């Protein structure tokens, strides 16, 4: 008896099971009302009910579900503050334990006993080192995006590795104007990470995005996809973004490699700028004095932990969107991170993918992820690409990468 | 300050206010007795209003059969009036 | 805090055999709710406001002794504003008293004189005609007392300037 | 069903059962404040 | 004796029928009073009275009419909350059944039994999957706006198909300055949809528009034209928009292809910004924080359903209106849609209709609405049109499309 | 028993030490609450408690002793300084006070100061009688602070020799080597002149570079990342210059390694009350960082204050150019870097 197990079941099985029990007509009823009726009838027998979800502390807290993208629902598990005072739980701690249906006078499921905390025993979670106590360092472990199988999808990952290598805990920005191919590039990164490094928790977070890319992402990648379309206000965009970063931070504290692919750093800045109270001080572009304080907090959270685990955040930026506010947001975020992946619109319109600005790209302290001979080969490649034009460099790169299958054979033939 | 005829009077019970309506007048036909409240009225001492409602004298009883309300010109009428 | 304490006192004086009623409201649009609380204790003293530990068993006995806030909210008048206004103007005098404390610290560093009001055992008082008051740790009312203050402890229902001689 | 069965047991024994709710416990405490029932 | 059939008859026939029955003088009486009078006389003999209408739940609701833009009226079909809790009826459900005249002390016709729900059997209407549980799909089916008859009216549709192909479930935006030709362009789209795709449920929602434009649209296109002139307050604009979106969702749940042509997205945004209570926070341009929440969901409701049916909403944006509030609304909703049909004022001043900005126009993910060879031919056409100016592009496009009738002949001559 | 000593101990030792004393479970508790619980239980035994920190006088009259390891942040364990003690010892902002402290009683949230034992790492008798910084005669750089990873320091010495009390501006475009150049300067100062108070004041910087700058050089690195508001950036900048001025009055050689020419100027421009100049800068917004930069001077009576700042030009915003053009006329040393040479590595 699990909450997520009954929730993933279709409506046909839920209605059929209810009709055999002899209850009210479940056809003209909501899915949550059907499960609520089944859990009540099953609890009257004497059996126990189990549930799970990430805690969202308001004094009381709620265990939001993963299928609802952590949204306030009627079937949320009520977590009294007394339970938060005993185990000292925080926002982001996944609580998987025995639950009970709301009795007379109650409206939410109550937590009777917790069995699993953050996909681990509660005994190991009561004694843990906080994320603020972890000593951060630069990217040490290399996350090679190149799969090595030889498919034409791997071409984007190969160019990315030769331009800006990404490791565990790396924080980069993919600068790209609208209509540049950020969706196909992000899906290629998600597939390359899950295939090469299946141990890294992949989380594709979408904020203020379109519902077309939401169902397209869930049905393409193999992992957890939390999305919040623009149908929700900016307050929900803030809450969903906070629930993901809090869940990610708690997993990193358990020595886990969490990777967040949020293509909404520009929209999240607008989301905080809308929900922030007016202070009477507006900067250039319509940004409040503290509207950028929050997105910089989420952005800077990405770091590499030496004691264990890592938090990787690869976000895409938007430029030349016709609004001066996005330019100020981009300018403040240009000098914030240590990896800028600029994409040229002129090359993108010519159907030349990947349209990556190889000259403007780069990685700070890249010697910690690549060897000495590999760094030299990248330097020789830059000395040949830089004199050629932007379009000429892409045509030169495609013609050279088409001669072989892997980048190792390419570097061996150039020497 | 002037006094009001509001239906809420300080230091009263539920049974005493049962016979009173939403304006403060007993329904025509109620079985009122001695000591009950007929109309509620408080006078502001300096809110700091004091109870000055009209009650039924001791011993006498009866049934309300007619309620007349006369107001000075200019003053707005109440829901009962 | 002064408004919710006034409503708590008003509800306390309303009931006859029900004491220690509290109410918490910290929102503009959010209305106030009166939730009568009981004192968590393992004894049976004060049976009108005491509760057992089995009520805290739902919380896995997490409620330690000394903190007593848990109960179901119950049902929540213009005449209550009489005692409410008295509490409001009382805290203003306490807030004005704290203002004199701040003004005194700005001009502190000289020996002051005070007149005793009452002779409470192990705690006298001082008088300064500036809406101020001070006490000295252990005279007769009407005599001037010389004392220099050094610290002020947060006494209940408003702090008081503690004066020491030794 | 009768008040005698509930008054025979103390308030501590009644609170140790999941059948009692928050509103029922508050109503029992209010009736016990008048020293009429639920006195152990 | 239906109510809608009796309301569509002229007043001359109603007065004539009233005098033959032997009633009081109906010349000085209202048409609604004549209807109310003849129903009592007709039911007095013993015959039953039937009616219909869309439900508008207030706990109770009424069955409003479509010819009056769901205006609140004292003569409608009262729907008691008992029947609402019985059949689980919601706002937008088309209810048809037997009615009765109101007794002494009542002011509305009471509903006894519902016979037809949403123009379908009640059994198929009670057991259904809600719109919130419908799995979204991409734009697969192509809605070819081209007539093919070689008429000069088809030139607007031919340019639209080459610039921004529209399919089932598409959510586009028609950006145009005032006095550009949005009226004639919308009428051509409405005529092309009703002619090429008669199965689609065409809807025209002209909120806060001129009365002469309202009566002109109803007498020009062949379909339902629900409008709300500026003489009505903003509360009417909210209620009419709510009745339209609720009726549209019920049809999509009934596997119907609804196409809503909205020309008041800016006016509707002002309507919600006017009726929203004072929250205390005002953004740039006098827009409330919760003012853009309602129109963004109405415009975003358009989606393609895999289980059946689709919802297409093509709104028209207004720019360069001299008010900074409309610019903020336009710039906020620009990141929501996936199609921008810009109209150039410089071309409109030269009397070159239609004045469509072919350069800034386009549709993302258009490869799923056109074939491989069709996408390539559109790419070749753009690579030649892009270097030329906006005015020169339209003169080149008009002269080329005028040589033949269909775009297939033009594609064959370019090769 | 020192406050800073307990804040540097690991969490494992604090949990074990607390459980032996017989208190509540410290495993599921914050580090600040553990130290606060230990100090209360240790004070009830009878032992004395000592603390230290840089004084920050508030507007209400009282002040707090900010800790150095917390980047001068208002914490629950701050040492309350009564206004009476400020008027007694003539205390000002920046006066590092170390003395016997006590845990707050029931109703208080800050440690109270009973008796001060040391003022600015010196006897209180030498601090009560002192010459103000405004009375010290300003002079040019006399003593040579030779900076001779060493290749950058050699070029800097041959281009513009930096000495005690120098006021320079390291002008460089984005991606020109400011990170590598600043590390070489910080390493050279801590190696060649370990007696000087090296304070790498970073404002609106990356956290990973902040913890790498702190864990690499041998000195005190007070930094404030972008995670903090502009109001704290202004306060931390004031705490540094006030502490530096007091040390110069105490005959100390402080070197303020400032890297916030643009970040701190935007911070003052954000918190200044609303005169519109070119770039969106108020007329009274650049006066505060001007005295902050101009405070660097050589004192003949004793001590010196050197401030080496790094300018940011060609950042794509005209506001940074006006700030650079205004601060250029204040200093007397500009070291420009070429982007063409930096791109060629």
């Amino acid at each position: 008896m699990n909450l997520t197990e009954l929730k993933n079941t279709p409506v046909s099985e839920l209605i059929t099971l209810g009709e055999n029990m002899g209850l009210e007509n479940l056809a003209r009823m909501r899915k949550q009302d059907i499960i609520f009726a089944i859990l009540k009838q099953h609890a009257k027998s004497g059996e126990d009910i189990f549930g799970d979800g990430v805690l969202e502390i308001l004094g009381f807290g709620f265990l939001r579900s993963a299928d609802s993208s952590y949204l306030a629902g009627p079937d949320d598990i009520y977590v009294s503050p007394s339970q938060i005072r005993r185990f000292n739980l925080r926002t982001g701690d996944t609580i998987s334990g025995k639950i009970r249906p709301p009795k007379e006078g109650e409206r939410y499921f109550a937590l009777l006993k917790v069995n699993e905390v953050n996909f681990d025993k509660p005994e190991n979670a009561r004694n843990k080192i906080l994320f603020e106590n972890l000593t951060p360092l630069h990217a040490n472990s290399r996350l090679r995006m190149e799969r090595g199988n030889g498919s034409t999808e791997d071409l984007t990952a190969r160019v990315l590795d030769l331009a800006s290598p990404i490791g565990r805990g790396q924080r980069g920005l993919i600068v790209a104007p609208p209509k540049a191919g950020k969706t196909m590039l992000l899906q290629n990164i998600a597939q390359s990470i899950a295939y090469n490094h299946p141990d890294c928790v992949l989380m594709v977070l979408l904020i203020d995005e379109r519902p077309e890319e939401v169902t397209e992402m869930q049905r393409l990648v193999k992992g957890e996809v939390v999305a919040s379309t623009f149908d929700e206000p900016a307050s929900r965009h803030v809450q969903v973004a906070e629930m993901v970063i809090e869940k990610a931070k708690r997993l990193v504290e358990h020595k886990k490699d969490v990777i967040i692919l949020l293509d909404s750093i520009t929209r999240l800045a607008r989301a905080y700028n809308t929900v922030v109270p007016a202070s009477g001080k507006v900067l250039t572009g319509g940004v409040d004095a503290n509207a950028l304080h929050r997105p910089k907090r989420f952005f800077g959270a990405a770091r590499n932990v030496e004691e264990g685990g890592s938090l990787t955040i690869i976000a895409t930026a938007l430029i030349d969107t016709g609004s001066k506010m996005d330019e100020v947001i981009y300018e403040e975020f240009k000098g914030t991170g240590n990896m800028e992946l600029h994409l040229s619109r002129k090359i993108a319109e010519k159907r030349v993918f990947p349209a990556i600005d190889y000259n403007r790209s780069g990685t700070r302290k890249e010697e910690l992820l690549t060897t000495q001979e590999e760094l030299q080969k990248m330097w020789i490649l830059r000395k040949i690409i830089h004199p050629m034009g932007e379009i000429d460099a892409m045509e030169f790169l495609i013609n050279k990468l088409a001669m072989t299958k892997t980048n190792d054979d390419f570097f061996e033939m150039m020497k | 300050g002037p006094e009001e005829i509001t239906a809420d009077i300080p230091n009263v019970g539920e049974a005493a206010l049962s016979k009173l309506d939403e304006s403060g007048i007993v329904y025509i036909g109620a079985e009122v007795t001695g000591g009950d409240i007929l109309v509620g009225k408080v006078t502001p001492k300096g809110s700091d209003v004091k109870d000055s409602s009209l009650r039924v004298p001791n011993g006498v009883s009866g049934t309300v059969i007619d309620v007349q309300v006369f107001t000075r010109d200019g003053v707005e009428k109440d829901k009962r009036a | 805090e002064a408004l919710e304490s006034a409503l708590a006192t008003a509800t306390k004086k309303k009931y006859e055999q029900e004491i220690d009623v509290r109410v918490q409201i910290d929102r503009k649009s959010g209305d106030f709710d009166t939730f009568r609380r009981w004192l968590v204790v393992d004894e049976v003293t004060q049976p009108t406001k005491e509760i057992t530990l089995e009520a805290a068993r739902y919380e896995d006995e997490s409620l330690n002794l000394g903190d007593y806030v848990e109960d179901q909210i119950e049902s929540v008048d213009r005449i209550t504003t009489q005692t409410a206004k008295q509490v409001i103007v009382q805290k203003v005098r306490e807030a004005e008293r704290a203002m004199v404390v701040d003004q005194f610290r700005e001009h502190e560093g000289e020996i002051i004189t005070g007149v005793v009001k009452k002779v409470n055992r192990d705690n006298i008082s001082l008088d300064l005609g500036n809406n101020a008051e001070a006490v000295i740790l252990r005279f007769r009312p009407g005599d001037r007392v010389r004392g220099v203050l050094y610290s002020v402890r947060p006494e209940a229902r408003g702090a008081q300037l503690f004066v020491t001689r030794s | 069903h009768y008040i005698g069965d509930l008054v025979q047991r103390t308030e501590v024994e009644l609170l140790k059962t999941p059948n009692l709710g928050k509103k029922s416990l508050t109503e029992i405490k209010d009736v016990l404040a008048s020293r009429g029932l639920s006195l152990g």
